[PDB]
C-alpha cells in the first residue's frame, strides 16, 4: 500500500519525495491540506515513515538554526518551487564572504533538509527591493512616509483611510511579503480620526484649527 | 401631535394599571369568602369586609414602591415634554 | 462507533458533518425522529473529532434578532418598543435584497440603534451602517464596493458615504472528494 | 500631521465675516474692526490671501462692503 | 441514499433541487404528505451536496415584509403602526408593477421609512428609494436606467433623481442539460 | 411524470402553464378538487422547468391593494385609515377605465399617498401621477401619450403635465404552435 | 427524422446550414428562437451533432478574436442577412492596409466561420456615419451636444426631459446601434434635475452660489 | 474505574474528554440517558485526572447573558430593564457576525452599558467596546486588526478608533495522535 | 469510456487534450463550467489522471513562477485562444534581451505547459495600452485624473458618481482588464461625498486657480 | 450661459438682484 494511494483522488495535489534518511516527506500547498495529510498518518494508516513539510514551516525552522550559528547574516528568503532544488537570496551588499564560505554555507543547508540534492544561492539587489515595494505603493496612490534606516526601510500609512483603500492595501502587501518576506521593509498601517469634518481652518505654514469661535487650537 | 397623543394614552393606561391590582385582589377575595357562606349556610355582613380590608392594606404594603417608580418615571417624562421644544 | 452528540437539529447536524468532513474524519447521520439526530465516527478519529468540536464550539446555536425581545401582548408598547421592532425588521429586509446582487453567496447587514434613548426630549442622531459579504471566485472587489454602497445609501433618509462601511471576501476552496476511511 | 493639506490657505466653512477677516487681518499686517451688521453676513469657500488688498477691494463689491483704512486699523462697515 | 433534508416545504425543495442541480448532483424529491417533502443524493455526491447547502445556507427563509410586525388586528395602534403599514404596502405594489416592464423577470424596491421619527413640529424629510431588477438577456441597460428613474420620480410627492439609486444585472447561463448518473 | 407542483389554484396553473409552453415544455394540468391543481413534466424536460420556475419565482403572489390593510370591516376607522381606502379605491377606478381605451390590453396606476402626513395645520401638496399600459401590435405610442395625459389631467383638482408619468409597450410576439413532444 | 422535422409547425422560423466541419448550423432570428431551439437539442431529441447561432452572439465572438490577432483593426459590424456571404463593414480613413493583407483577413473570417462561403469586405466612411447620427438627432427635435475626440463621436442628451422625448429617443437610438454598433459613436443620455437645486447663482468666471440671502459659497468659475 | 463525574451535560462531558486527552489521559463516557453522561477512567490516571480537573475547575458552567437578569414577565417593564435587553441582544449579533469573517475561529464582544443610569435629565456617554478572537494559523494578525476596527467603528452611533480594543491570538497545536492506554 | 461521453450532452462546451505528460487536459471557458468538469474527476467517474484548466488559473500559476526566476520582466499577459499555441504579450520599451534568450524563455513556459506544443512571444508597445485607456474613457465622457509614474499609469475616478455613469464605468473596466491585464495600468472608482467630481479650486483676487491632486477633499455643503 | 457674465435670479429681493450688479 503506497502513500499515494491513501491521500485521496486528486493525485495532482500531494507531491511524495523519498529522503536520505529514509522517509517519505509530503509536499503540502497550505494548511488546510497539510491536515488533510497529517490525519492519515497520525491515525495511522500507513506504516513507515513519513513527514508533512510546507514552505512557511520551513522557512521558519531554517531560520531559527541561522539564528544560532549564523547571527549576522542578512538575507531574504528560501523558495521552493523546486523543492529538490531550493533557491536562497541573500544581500548582495550587507554580505561580505569568500566563494567558499559560501559554498560551505550551501552544503550545511543541504544537510538539513535531507530532501533536496541540492541549495542555489543567488545575490539580490536591496535597492530594487526597496523600488519595487515604493512603486507599489504609489501605484495604488496610497498616502504614505518612507524612514530609512542602516538596515531596513519602513512605509508608515496613516489617516481616516476609505474601505477601497484598506482592501487595496491588505491586498498590495500581502502580495509583496510572499515573493520578499519581511525582513529588509516593514509596512505601518494606522487608522485615525477625523478633525477636520466640519471645522475651519488655516493651512501650511502657521497652520491651525479652530474648534469654534473663539477657541484655536495649535497642533505641533 | 404624537406627544399629545402618547401623553394622553400613556395617563388612561396607567389609571388602568395603577387601580387593577387592588379592586382584583378585592374581587376574588369577595368571592372566596362569599361562597365559604352558601356551603356552610352561615350569614353575617361583616365578615367580607374584614377580610378584604386586610388584603387591600397587604396590596399596598407589598406594591407601593412601584407606584412611585412608576409616577416618578411619568412626572419626569412629561415635564422634559412639555419643555422640550428649547 | 463512538457517539458524539444527540438530539441535533436538522440544521447542527449538517453543519457538523461539514466541519468534520473537512478535516478528512468520516462521520454517519442517524435520525431518531421525535429524538433527532444522532452523530457517530470510528474510535481512531475519535480524538481528533473531540478536538475540532471544541476548537469550533460546536453545535452551533441559534441565530439572533432583536425583535425577539419585544414580542408585544400590550395595549400601549413603548415607543422604544415599536421602533426596536421596525428596525429590526428593515436590517433582515435588507439581507434578503442583497441576496439577490449578481454573484453574492451571502451577506449581513447592521444598524445603528439611535432607540437605546427614546429621543424623549433630545434630537434624532445621524444612522450608520455595517455590512458583510461573500463572493464568488474570480470577483472585483475593489470594483464592487461602489455598487453596495449606492444601493445602501438611499435606503435611508440621512446618510454619507463616510458612515457606511464594507467588508467583503471570497468563497474559500470547494470540497469535493470525500474522506479515506480508516484501514 | 492632523492637517494633512498640501498647500497653503485658509478653508472657511459657514463663518461670520468678522472670523473670516481676522484670518486675513496677518497678511494685512493691520488690525481689522468689524461692524456688527456686517458681522451678520456668512461666507464658505477655500481662499488665497496671496494679495489681500486686491482681494479685500473685489470682495467688497461683491458683497456690498464699504471699507477705510486710516493708517492703524482697517474698518469694514456695510 | 443518505437524508440531507426533511419536512420542507415545496418552494424550499424547489430551491434545492435547482442549486444541486447547477453543480452537476443528480437529485430526488420525495413526497410524503404532512411530513413534508425528503430530498436524497447517492452516496459520492454526499460530500459535495453537504459542501454546498453549508455555502448556500439553504434551506431558504421565508420573505420578511414589515406588515408582518405590526399586524392589522391588534386592540390598538399608534400612529407610527398604520403609516408603517401603508408604506409596507406601497413598496409590494411598486415591485408589482415593475415586473411588467418589458423584459423584466424581477425586482427589489426600498423606500426610506421617515416614519421612525414624528417629523412633528418640525419639517418632514423628503423620500428616498433604491430598486434592483433583473433582465433578460440582450437588453440595452444604460437606456433601461431612464425609464425607471422617470417611472417612480412621479410615485411620491417629493423625490429628486438624484435620490433614486437603481442596480440591474442580467440573467445567468441557461441550465438546460440534466446532470450526469454516477457510474 | 415528476411531480413540479400542488395545490395550486386555477389562475396560477394557467400562469405557470403559459411560461413553460413559451420555452418548448410540454407540461399538463391535473385537478384534485378541495386539493387544487397539479402540473407535471417528462424526465428530460424536468431540469429545465425546474430552472425556469426558479427564474421567474413561480407560482405568482396574490395582487397587493392598499385598502387590504384597513379593512372596513372593523369596529372602528381612524381618519387616516379611511383617507386611505378613499384613494385605494380612485386607483383602482382608473384602471379599470384606461383598460377601456382602443387598442389598450392593460395597465397599472400610481398616485402620491399625500395621507402620509395628515397635513393637519399645514398646506396640502399637490398630487402626482404614474401610469404603466400595454398596446397591441402597430400602435403608434407617441401619438397615443397625450390622449392618456389629457384624461388623466382632469382626474385630480390640481395637477400638472409636468408632473405625470407615462411609459408604454407593446405585446410581444404570439405564441400560436405547440410544443413538440419528447422522442 | 430530419432536424427540420423537430424545430416545429412554423417551417420558415428556422434556417438549417451544413458545415465543413461536418455539423448542422441552425440560424436563429432572436433570443426567443434561439432557447427554442436550443431546448430541442439539449433534451437530445436529434442524435449527431448540431449547433444554434445568432447574429449577436457571433458579433461578438469574433471581435473578442479580433482583439488578440488584430488589435488595431477599425472596423464597424459584420452583417449576416445573407448568412452564406457575410459583409465586414471596414473604415475607409483609419485603417492602412494592401489588398493583399485584406485577402489574408478574408481567409483567416473564413477560417472562423466554417458555414460561410466567403466573406465580403466593403470600406465605408466616417463622415457618412457621423452625418446620419446628428441628422438623426435634428429630426427628432432633442436637444444634445456633440464632442470630438480622435477616435469617436459623442453625443451627450442630458436636462430634464418629458416622456415623449424618451420615448423618441430610446426608439431612434435602437434603430441606429442595429446598423452601425456601437464603435465609433456613443449616445450618452442622462436625466437631470435642475444643475443648482433652485439656487440664485452668478456665473462665468467670477461666478459663485446664494446659499441663502446673506451667505454666498464660491465653489468653482460657473 | 474509578467514577470522576455524573449528571454531566452533553457539553459538559465533551469539554471534560478533550481536556483530559489533551494531558495524555484516556478516558470513557457513557450515557445513563434521563441521568446524564459519566466520565471514567483508570487508577494509573485517576490522581492525574484528578489534579487536572482541580486546576481547569471543571465541569465548566452555563453561558451568561445580561438579557437573563431581566425576563419580560411583567405587566410594565421599566426603562432600564428595556435598555438592558436591548444591549444584550446586539451584542450577541454582533459576536455571530464577526464569526463569519474570513478565518476567524471564535470571538466575543463587549460593550459599555451607559444604563446603570437612566440617562434621564443627563447627557448620555459615548460608547466604548472590547473584542476579543482566535485566527487559524499563519494570519497577519496586524493587517487583520485593520479590518475589524473599520467594521465596529460604523456599527454604532459614535464610536472613536480611539475608543475600541481588539485583541488577538492564534490556534493552539492540533491534538490529532490518540493518547497511550496504561499498560 | 471515453472522457467526452462523461462530460455531458452539449460536446463543443469544453476541449480535451493531449500532453506530454501522459495525462488528459480538460479546458473550459468559465468558473461554472470548471466546476461541472472537476465534479466527474472527483466522483471518481474516470479511471486515468486528468486535470481540468481554464485561462485565469494558468495566468495565476505562470505569473508565480515567473515571480521567482525572472523577477524584474515587464510583461502583459498570456492569451489562450488557440490552447495549443498560446501569445505571450511583453513589453517592447522595459525589456532588454537577446533572441537567445527570448529563445530560452519560450523553451522554459513550455516545460511548464506540458499540453501546449509552442509559445509565440509578441511584442507591444506601452504607448498604445495607455492611449487605448484614455481614449476609452473619453469616448464614455467619464470624469478622470490621469497619473504618471515611471512604471505605471493611474487612473482615478472618484465623487458623487451618478448611477448610469458607475454602470458604464464597470463596463468598460472589465472590457480592458481582460485583454490587458492589471499590471501596467490601474483604475480606481471611489465614492465620495463630494459634487465637483474631483475638481478642485482656490479663489484668490486673480479668480479662480486649480488645484492640484491631492488626499483631502472639501465635503458637499449643498 | 456659456459666455460672458450674469445673474439667474429666483424671487430675489432687489437687494440682493442690485447687489449683484454693483461689480459691474
Ligand atoms: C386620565 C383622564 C384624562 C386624560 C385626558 C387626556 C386628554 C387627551 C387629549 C387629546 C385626545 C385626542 N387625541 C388623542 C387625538 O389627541
Ligand atoms: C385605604 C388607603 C388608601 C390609600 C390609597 C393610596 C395607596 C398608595 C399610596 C400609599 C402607599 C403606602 N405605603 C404602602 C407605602 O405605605
Ligand atoms: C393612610 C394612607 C396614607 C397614604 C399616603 C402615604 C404616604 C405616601 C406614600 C409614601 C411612601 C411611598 N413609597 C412607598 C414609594 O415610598
Amino acid at each position: 500500500a503506497e502513500l499515494d494511494s491513501l491521500l485521496g483522488q486528486e493525485k495532482e495535489r500531494f507531491q511524495v519525495l523519498p529522503g536520505r534518511d529514509k522517509m517519505l516527506y509530503v509536499a503540502a500547498q497550505n494548511e488546510r491540506d497539510t491536515l488533510w495529510a497529517r490525519q492519515v498518518l497520525a491515525r495511522g494508516d500507513y506504516d513507515k515513515n513519513a513527514r508533512v513539510i510546507n514552505e512557511n514551516e520551513e522557512n521558519k525552522r531554517i531560520s531559527i538554526w541561522l539564528d544560532t550559528y549564523y547571527p549576522q547574516l542578512a538575507y531574504y528568503r528560501i523558495h521552493f518551487d523546486e523543492p529538490r532544488k531550493p533557491v536562497f537570496w541573500l544581500s548582495r551588499q550587507r554580505n561580505t564572504m569568500s566563494k567558499k564560505e559560501l559554498e560551505v554555507l550551501s552544503q550545511k543547508l543541504r544537510a538539513l533538509m535531507p530532501y533536496a540534492d541540492s541549495v542555489n544561492i543567488t545575490l539580490m539587489d536591496d535597492v530594487t527591493a526597496a523600488g519595487q515595494a515604493e512603486a507599489g505603493l504609489k501605484q495604488q496612490a496610497l498616502p504614505y512616509s518612507r524612514r530609512n534606516h542602516k538596515g531596513g526601510v519602513t512605509f508608515v500609512i496613516q489617516g481616516a483611510l476609505d474601505d477601497v483603500e484598506i482592501l487595496r492595501a491588505r491586498q498590495f502587501v500581502d502580495s509583496y511579503y510572499r515573493t520578499w518576506g519581511g525582513r529588509y521593509v516593514q509596512f505601518a498601517i494606522e487608522l485615525k480620526d477625523d478633525w477636520l469634518k466640519g471645522r475651519s481652518f488655516q493651512y501650511g505654514a502657521e497652520g491651525y484649527i479652530k474648534m469654534s469661535p473663539g477657541h484655536w487650537y495649535f497642533p505641533s | 401631535m404624537d406627544d399629545l397623543v402618547f401623553a394622553g394614552n400613556k395617563a388612561l393606561y396607567l389609571v388602568l394599571i395603577l387601580s387593577g391590582w387592588p379592586t382584583i385582589v378585592a374581587t376574588i377575595i369577595g368571592l372566596l369568602v362569599g361562597l365559604f357562606q352558601t356551603v356552610t349556610q352561615l350569614q353575617e355582613q361583616t365578615l367580607p369586609f374584614g377580610i378584604k380590608l386586610l388584603g387591600v392594606c397587604l396590596c399596598l404594603f407589598l406594591l407601593s414602591g412601584w407606584y412611585g417608580e412608576v409616577l416618578l418615571s411619568y412626572g419626569r417624562q412629561v415635564i422634559f415634554l412639555a419643555l422640550a421644544k428649547g | 462507533d463512538k457517539d458524539l452528540l444527540k438530539g441535533l437539529d436538522q440544521e447542527q447536524a449538517n453543519e457538523v458533518i461539514a466541519v468534520l468532513q473537512m478535516h478528512n474524519i468520516e462521520a454517519n447521520k442517524i435520525d431518531s425522529g421525535k429524538l433527532g439526530y444522532s452523530i457517530t465516527v470510528a474510535e481512531p478519529d475519535f480524538t481528533a473529532a473531540v478536538y475540532w468540536i471544541k476548537t469550533y464550539q460546536l453545535p452551533p446555536r441559534p441565530r439572533v434578532e432583536i425583535a425577539q425581545m419585544f414580542p408585544a401582548d400590550s395595549l400601549v408598547s413603548s415607543p422604544r418598543a415599536e421602533k426596536a421592532r421596525l428596525y429590526s425588521a428593515i436590517e433582515q429586509r435588507l439581507e434578503q435584497s442583497l441576496q439577490t446582487m449578481e454573484g453574492v453567496l451571502s451577506a449581513r447587514v447592521h444598524i445603528s440603534y439611535d432607540i437605546d434613548a427614546g429621543e424623549n426630549g433630545r434630537p434624532p442622531k445621524p444612522v450608520h451602517l455595517s455590512a458583510l459579504a461573500v463572493y464568488e471566485r474570480g470577483s472585483p472587489l475593489a470594483h464592487q464596493i461602489s455598487d453596495i454602497k449606492r444601493f445602501l445609501k438611499n435606503s435611508f433618509a440621512d446618510v454619507d458615504y463616510d458612515n457606511i462601511s464594507v467588508v467583503l471576501s471570497e468563497r474559500s476552496d470547494a470540497q469535493l472528494q470525500a474522506p479515506g476511511t480508516p484501514v | 500631521e492632523k492637517i494633512p493639506v498640501t498647500g497653503s490657505g485658509f478653508v472657511a466653512k459657514d463663518d461670520s465675516l468678522r472670523t473670516f477677516f481676522d484670518a486675513m487681518a496677518l497678511q494685512l499686517k493691520e488690525p481689522v474692526i468689524v461692524s456688527k451688521m456686517a458681522a451678520r453676513k456668512k461666507i464658505t469657500g477655500n481662499f488665497e490671501f496671496h494679495d489681500p488688498n486686491a482681494l479685500l477691494e473685489k470682495l467688497s463689491l461683491q458683497l456690498g462692503l464699504i471699507w477705510y483704512f486710516d493708517g492703524q486699523a482697517i474698518y469694514i462697515y456695510d
